[PDB]
């Protein structure tokens, strides 16, 4: 089958700036007979249709705007935006129609810029959870720039990966930031046998890890 | 222009089988073909397969062998997709496409089929308060733990809402076939805590409302 792969994954770009996206495929898709190329960009909203901005990868489709514009043929496959505007927070994809079956690519979305960072958010666990049965306590990072991000949970000093439940959010609209839960669930008599508990993470923007961790008794 | 109207969100449990239809209307059925693009993980886009409504054309995916078979209705002027033995693997949003030329096509509103072996529970709410006696950050951070609930989504306001400002929702996550969500907002220090605020959730499945004090 013929499958396609796109570079880069992700990129922080600001209001007004170029952006090239690059689709390769691992067979030409050009057509000798038309000298057509099979190959059409994709648009996806969050919450909406995916539709069609380019076809045949260098023409343009009524409703698009003029800063949509591709270039390339058989291999290399080019989508160049002139100026990007506030509504662009799209992911874009590119699909081949030379060859069944029909493959896809990996997804490209854009993000904005920048300079967030948390410090504490630790939560003690409550007096309501003990009585379920169980013991939860979480860590949040709000306010924080890129999502690129390692958490690390330590009890007693001791690293522990079981029964970390990791969540991340989109974007923010107003500030152009991220959002980040993790919720390390156990046992009641598990809780009753330690006493610190470390919320480790280590971020981008800073030389030293911040480090956290709060007391039972 | 031309619109692709499919079904609701369905609630099956996982050994039965579901039907996915998509209606067609402003154009002629018999001369265009209709796609189906299954998306999974949020972002990755997977092709089913195409059927021809006048030929009886039909191809699958390899990925789709012995689990899709399309059929199309020559009276109604309307798509169907059938699946059978559903695994936990098949949740994902599916579209079908309307094949009109090579440089456009049509997409429909999408299908959300969940599956899960699963009843529906009410929400168990726990609030969050830090222990701490005293901080060195001006803001003081509140949240409130949603575990225990079937199925989505819960909304999940803060003091009936007035306060909208600096709210953050996350995702949920499936454990043990039910899923778990958080909240978190931010609040000065001039109210908490000789003013009190609430948690509010709201589940319409269950028809229930619980409001915890913090």
């Amino acid at each position: 089958d013929i499958v396609m792969s796109q570079s880069p994954s992700s990129l922080a770009v600001s209001d007004g700036e170029r952006v090239t996206l690059t689709c390769k495929s691992s067979q030409s898709l050009l057509y000798s007979t038309n000298q057509k190329n099979y190959l059409a960009w994709y648009q996806q909203k969050p919450g909406q249709s995916p539709k069609l901005l380019i076809y045949w990868a260098s023409s343009r489709e009524s409703g698009v705007p003029d800063r949509f514009t591709g270039s390339g043929s058989g291999t290399d496959f080019t989508l160049t935006i002139s100026s990007v505007k506030a509504e662009d927070l799209a992911v874009y994809y590119c699909q081949q129609y030379y060859s069944y079956p029909l493959t896809f690519g990996a997804g490209t979305k854009l993000e904005l810029r920048a300079d967030a960072a948390p410090t504490v958010s630790i939560f003690p666990p409550s007096s309501e959870q003990l009585t379920s049965g169980g013991a939860s306590v979480v860590c949040f990072l709000n306010n924080f720039y890129p999502k690129d991000i390692n958490v690390k949970w330590k009890i007693d000093g001791s690293e522990r990966q079981n029964g970390v439940l990791n969540s991340w959010t989109d974007q923010d609209s107003k500030d152009s930031t991220y959002s980040m839960s993790s919720t390390l669930t156990l046992t009641k008599d598990e809780y009753e046998r330690h006493n610190s508990y470390t919320c480790e993470a280590t971020h981008k923007t800073s030389t030293s890890p911040i480090v956290k961790s709060f007391n039972r008794n | 222009e031309v619109q692709l109207q499919q079904s609701g969100p369905e609630l099956v449990k996982p050994g039965a089988s579901v039907k996915i239809s998509c209606k067609t209307s402003g154009y002629t059925f018999t001369e265009y073909t209709m796609y189906w693009v299954k998306q999974s993980h949020g972002q990755s886009l997977e092709w089913i397969g195409g059927i021809n409504p006048n030929i009886d054309d039909t191809t699958y995916n390899q990925n789709f062998k012995d689990k899709a078979t399309l059929t199309v209705d020559k009276s109604s002027s309307t798509a169907y997709m059938e699946f059978r033995s559903l695994t936990f693997d098949d949740s994902a949003v599916y579209y079908c496409a309307r094949d009109d030329k090579a440089s456009f096509a049509f997409w429909g509103q999408g299908t959300l089929v969940t599956v899960s072996a699963a009843k529906t529970t009410p929400p168990s709410v726990y609030p969050l308060a830090p222990g701490s006696a005293a901080q060195t950050n001006s803001m003081v951070t509140l949240g409130c733990l949603v575990k225990g609930y079937f199925p989505e989504p819960v909304t999940v306001t803060w003091n009936s809402g007035s306060l909208s400002s600096g709210v953050h929702t996350f995702p949920a996550v499936l454990q043990s076939d039910l899923y778990t969500l958080s909240s978190s907002v931010t609040v000065p220090s001039s109210t908490w805590p000789s003013e009190t605020v609430t948690c509010n959730v709201a589940h319409p499945a269950s028809s229930t409302k619980v409001d915890k004090k913090i």
